[PDB]
């Protein structure tokens, strides 16, 4: 199962 | 970030057996390119590829490979095309490699 | 060999025009690709490449296709942003990519965790092993870093690397014990080549194996020792690689290959056959 950056800040 | 490329069989080769020709490429960016397999400098259709994959230094790789019979006088290698390169890189087939 | 692993290789290249980024996500288990999701498929979706990831049914695959559509969107605005960060053109060709995983311990817990990020295939920003502080590779990251230290997205990824990154390895590695289980031993052979007046080229091939880990040496007269090639895939899931050494003719019986390789019950030594 994939991480999920969406929760968290773009770069 | 030039390919670094190796051409070799599938099987140790033997002169009229059918075996596969591969050209693993790899250690490049970006990940556009261009491989071709050639036979006597001609350009083998129909030559199948894996797909996009990237190794821990971020590089990518790829595997081209074609069914072939290896002979004496044929004379098979691999052609790659990349924006790394100032121009096509060569390398033969040489069934001890 | 070593540690169990699960990774995800993400990445996006940037397209022409008003085209949306390529988007690409790949996982492994044991470094054999498992799953797969490319948003240039007809139907684009996660999709079973090791067979046994066929145990899952319609909800994991659903779940984890909504996930590549967020991360799809998250890789496009930040590939956005760089843009801004290193004045670049617009409408260009760029690659942003990212590794995450975990490695297991003896306790099936986390190891050691990985969540790193490369822009234009360079170094860009990195979790360290602490899991809690950031390496900004250089001056355009610090701004990434700065944003990130701030809104505590090492914390989210702590959690991800400690809890499900290992929960869902653990689950794979019962699901496809069947296949991860078993191993090709290599089948090893040396062969002779003129080199030079009064030297001979020994090569020892190890072929179709699997896993790709593999040790091969050479000894004379059973002292460590010489050419190698990068492990290559023979194109049937299955490994090669070769080792060679320069010897004086005459003395090629004195040279002795071991290939070691966890498939097989003892390592094999071999020599040159005349």
């Amino acid at each position: 199962s994939g991480p999920d950056n969406g929760a968290v800040a773009v770069l | 970030r030039t390919p670094k490329i190796q051409v070799y069989s599938r099987h140790p080769a033997e002169n009229g057996k059918s075996n596969f020709l591969n050209c693993y490429v790899s250690g490049f960016h970006p990940s556009d390119i261009e491989v071709d397999l050639l036979k006597n400098g001609e350009r083998i259709e129909k030559v199948e590829h894996s797909d996009l994959s990237f190794s821990k230094d971020w590089s990518f790789y790829l595997l081209y490979y074609t069914e072939f019979t290896p002979t004496e006088k044929d004379e098979y290698a691999c052609r790659v095309n990349h924006v790394t390169l100032s121009q096509p890189k060569i390398v033969k087939w040489d069934r001890d490699m | 060999m070593g540690p169990h692993s699960m990774r995800y290789f993400e990445t996006a290249v940037s397209r022409p025009g008003l085209e949306e980024p390529r988007y690409i996500s790949v996982g492994y288990v044991d470094n054999k690709e498992f799953v797969r999701f490319d948003s240039d498929a007809e139907n684009p979706r996660y999709e079973p490449r090791a067979p046994w990831m066929e145990q899952e049914g319609p909800e994991y695959w659903e779940r984890e296709t909504q996930k590549a559509k967020g991360q799809e969107q998250w890789f496009r605005v930040s590939l956005r942003n760089l843009l801004g960060y290193y004045n670049q053109s617009a409408g260009g060709s760029h690659t942003l990519q990212q590794m995450s995983g975990c490695d297991l311990g003896s306790d099936w817990r986390l190891l050691r965790g990985y969540l790193q990020f490369a822009y234009e295939g360079r170094d860009y920003i990195a979790l360290n092993e602490d899991l809690k502080t950031w390496t900004a590779a250089d001056m355009a990251a610090q701004i990434t870093r700065r944003k990130w230290e701030q809104s505590g997205a090492a914390e989210h990824y702590k959690a991800y690397l400690e809890g499900e990154c290992v929960e869902w390895l653990h689950r794979y590695l019962k699901n496809g014990n069947a296949t991860l289980l078993r191993t090709d031993s290599p089948k090893a052979h040396v062969t002779h080549h003129p080199r030079s007046k009064g030297e001979v080229t020994l090569r020892c091939w190890a072929l179709g194996f699997y896993p790709a880990d593999i040790t091969l040496t050479w000894q004379l007269n059973g002292e460590e020792l010489m050419e190698l090639v990068e492990t290559r895939p023979a194109g049937d899931g299955t490994f090669q690689k070769w080792a060679s050494v320069v010897v004086p003719l005459g003395k090629e019986q004195n040279y002795t290959c071991r290939v070691y390789h966890e498939g097989l019950p003892e390592p094999l030594t071999l020599r040159w056959e005349p």
